[PDB]
């Protein structure tokens, strides 16, 4: 009973499509939580100085190069047309 | 030196770095372009 | 793909030949073509499918860590799979090297040709630009820390033009042109290092013997080992303009000082002691051949002439064990076992304690471990 | 003593030159001459006080067991202290060597040359009695199981006269016999002539020009080949067509052992596929690409076939113990090398690395590749094999 799995593209199917749904969100600028407001304040402000001096042209173009290029496809792109 | 807990370690350190009028070097924003993306993953950072 | 291969040159730098086989076959920029090759091995399954370099500084296998063998692999690949006729497309490529220079250093080999890491300029690589114009390829040795004069132009390598404050051709695309200003690059004890410069790559000069292309990178790190740093070409040069005789004087000299400078009296002294430096900074250069390793050559020469001179100084130098491993290559393990097979003599009975002299050594290497080229006689029939 | 030394020939055997100084000085006899050189270093401190041979046969150090250092300090102490000129006399010591053959077989230095052990002619050495009358001198290769015509007169070296057995050692290198008082006066030729002459350094077109230390080794490896029986013409015959020749013996013992694999291919080994060959000529006398001709066509066949067909050879199960062999380093050090994943071990070993030195876990391919970068040394490098026929 290993059971494994097959998963093909069927005979005549002209092509396959993937969706998903991908959120970008400001989750980051607060901490969840820190049981010490100290360390609170010097990742805030970490945030808020990282976006200032180096904005974050670089965190975000290497995230939606991944999402806009197949990577999420992970293998199913080998032998693709 | 080039894991994440060593380099939140050096928060406050990154904090002045950044602070000064002038830019930072090369591999240090490395370092906090890596520490920024380990937040945008986020987690858990504790010790108990 | 299918690209094909511009006039194959031996001494060209990878890089050099990756830009003018990019700038050749269909791309403008060889960072393109590093894309396209790392698409290429993609579609061919592969493993250099995640670590093949697309920033041309860092094409070499030296530069990816646990990659070295993927990248290889990868070069292999590319050989005798894209191309019309296949190029010597991996011979080009600087990769590590097991082998070690005589302290502690580590060495990288291109090809036949085994240089020192201590010298590989990490950063900041220098040009001919003249010979970039004519030839349109970059020689790979520029890359090495000797290399200051063009040996066919006699010219210092321009490093930093005035347009382009530094400059290197992994960037500028094999073409007189600056990185801020468009227009030709080409800007200019010169002969002292010309010489030098021109025996470094495989050639002849008067004063600097005909060793292999790879022994002359190890004189040159020896060198470096006895002037402490800043290697200079004239005192290269005229050091070996005497060549028996300014190293004899120099063994002479650093051994006669360490003989009245020694804290410790004759019998309990040892051999890192005196002829401390030398012996141990000559032993393994590219290797110890004898007939290459003309420094250890020459040091093993004087050392056996005068093994006898007085009271057998020389030949009663304590020497730890592990020097012994050194003297002669061999393990712990194996002097352990001709020790108990009583094939040396630790003086006194009972395991990194100073228990031989050099002379039993020395003639134990005579004996039991006189190789192929670490042989006696490459040294003998010398001058 | 003070002694003098006639005419120093290098290619000589170390009895011969002792032979040909005993009888010019003083002594009749070499046996008195040796005795006589035991007590001079007696009357000298030395440690050679104890063990030196008074007996011709036995005193080049590879005959000499545990104490080998001992006599090669007297011989240096004679050559600086005995003759008017020093005399060339270690050098023509055959002596143990710490390197090896391919298949665990000790060696012998002489000079700059170093022989495989395996053929040494222990015992019943052979002279060419023209050679002997005409120079006075016994060469070494006439110790050597190679050296069986004389390159200089085309004569099959004799080992026994009509003298039951001729020894130099025990004649005097002169034409007389042992049991009778006369000279030694007798005597596939032409391809032992070439082999024979081509032993000693010099050229014999179909076969290599090797250096002359990597000669024996390619004539122990075919000794390897054809399990014993070294035999000429094979020999010539198998360097007549040299790009092709040794072509066939791989493709053909590839193909055999494929066909005949008892293990599918994804478990097909190299220790069984292809495995008396390429250990079998990893180190003849060491692993110079540019004289170790024959693995460097191994390794040149192998590079250039690596992935044909969906990766035979590439995905050949190799052992830890294979990879410190095909190239140089401990297992100590491959363990070093696999904790820093520069290798793949195709298999987890999960906690805390328990390395296994024994069980099939690397690739060929894999393995030939991490050579290539990483320990391509000085001379066992690619660049020597690609750039030939
Ligand atoms: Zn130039
Ligand atoms: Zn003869």
């Amino acid at each position: 009973p290993h059971q494994v799995d097959f998963c093909h593209v069927p005979y005549g199917a002209s092509h396959i499509e993937c969706s998903f749904s991908v959120s970008f969100s400001s989750e980051l600028r607060q901490p969840y939580k820190c049981n010490s407001s100290k360390v609170k304040q010097t990742l805030v402000q970490l945030v808020e100085l990282y976006e200032t001096k180096i904005g974050w042209t670089e965190l975000a173009t290497r995230y939606l190069m991944n999402i806009c290029n197949g990577k999420w496809l992970w293998k199913n792109t080998r032998k693709a047309y | 030196g080039k894991d994440f807990f060593s380099i939140l370690q050096q928060a406050e350190h990154y904090i002045e770095v950044l602070s000064a009028n002038k830019t930072p070097a090369q591999e240090t924003i490395n370092d906090m372009h890596f520490l920024m993306a380990n937040l945008i993953k986020g987690g858990m950072f504790q010790h108990k | 793909m299918f690209l094909q291969r511009p006039k194959p040159y031996s001494d060209e730098s990878l890089e050099s030949f990756f830009i003018r086989v990019a700038n050749k076959n269909g791309y403008g920029d060889v960072h393109r073509f590093l894309e396209a090759t790392k698409r290429f091995l993609q579609d061919i399954d592969h493993n250099g499918y995640q670590t093949f370099p697309t920033d041309i500084t860092r094409i070499n296998p030296y530069s990816a860590k646990n990659s070295s063998s993927a990248r290889t692999a990868s070069f292999l690949k590319l050989a005798q799979l894209t191309f019309n006729e296949p190029p010597e497309l991996l011979g080009l490529a600087i990769n590590r090297t097991n082998m070690k220079y005589s302290p502690s250093t580590s060495a990288v080999v291109r090809g036949a040709e085994v240089f020192p890491r201590s010298l590989l300029r990490t950063h900041s690589i220098p040009c001919c630009p003249l010979c970039l114009r004519e030839n349109g390829y970059a020689s790979y040795l520029w890359h090495f820390q000797g290399y200051e004069y063009c040996h066919s132009h006699n010219v210092p390598l321009i490093t930093t033009c005035s347009c382009g404050k530094e400059f290197d051709y992994r960037v500028s695309g094999l073409k007189g042109i600056c990185c801020k200003c468009k227009e030709p690059i080409t800007l200019t004890g010169h002969e002292a290092a010309c010489t030098v410069s021109n025996w470094l790559a495989g050639h002849e000069s008067k004063p600097l013997p005909n060793l292999p292309k790879s022994y002359r990178w190890g004189l040159v790190h020896w060198w470096m080992g006895i002037k402490d740093s800043e290697f200079d070409h004239f005192s290269f040069v005229q050091f070996f303009s005497n060549w028996p005789r300014s190293f004899h004087s120099i063994i002479e000299d650093e051994v006669e000082f360490n003989l009245e400078h020694a804290v410790v009296s004759t019998s309990e002294l040892r051999l890192k002691d005196l002829l401390g430096r030398l012996f141990f900074g000559s032993i393994r250069l590219p290797e110890r051949n004898l007939q290459h390793n003309i420094i250890l050559g020459e040091l093993l020469c004087y050392l056996e002439n005068r093994l006898w001179q007085d009271k057998g100084l020389i030949a009663n130098l304590k020497m730890n064990a592990l020097e012994a491993t050194v003297m002669l290559n061999c393990s712990l393990d194996q002097i352990a076992s001709m020790v108990e097979q009583r094939i040396l003599k630790p003086n006194r009975k009972s395991v990194t304690d100073y228990l031989f002299h050099f002379g039993d050594i020395f003639c134990l290497w005579l004996a039991e471990f006189q190789s192929d080229e670490f042989n006696r006689s490459f040294y003998v029939s010398r001058w």
